[PDB]
């Protein structure tokens, strides 16, 4: 009984690679990509 | 376009996609408006399911 | 895997992000995006 409990206790611990996956996440309340504006000579870019 | 976005997604990419994710070649063929994907039989089906999610009909906006 | 092999590419033609990673890293970025995606309010300055 002891040899059953020990061997069935160390074999549930070992019991208890990853494929790649592409996800598409649509944004409803913002913009992807940068915004650009000018102050009379110079360009400002917001990430 | 769509052929530059997926080409930069699979760039480098030594990752086990199901060979690797870095040996997939994607080339735009504009003469019939279609993509050319070269890979295994499991990576070709993997890009075909991504393309059908990015291919939707658009709506028109008139700005006054 | 690591945090350095996740690829994120903007696809502006349908206004959406493209994330490539494992099944646990894709769910990790999807929970971050839904916290940065809120509706804004309007300010009129006179």
């Amino acid at each position: 009984y002891v040899d059953m409990v020990v061997n069935a206790a160390t074999m549930m611990d070992k019991q208890n690679l990853g494929r790649q996956k592409i996800g598409v996440m649509r944004l409803n309340n913002t913009f992807v990509g940068d915004r650009t504006y000018n102050l009379r000579d110079q360009k400002m870019v917001i990430p | 376009g769509i052929a530059t976005a997926i080409e930069r997604l699979l760039q480098g990419e030594e990752q086990p996609l199901g060979a690797a994710a870095g040996n997939i070649k994607i080339v735009a063929y504009p003469d019939t408006n279609s993509l050319l994907v070269k890979g295994t039989a499991e990576q070709v089906h993997f890009i075909e399911m991504l393309v059908k999610a990015l291919d939707v009909a658009k709506r028109h906006v008139e700005l006054s």
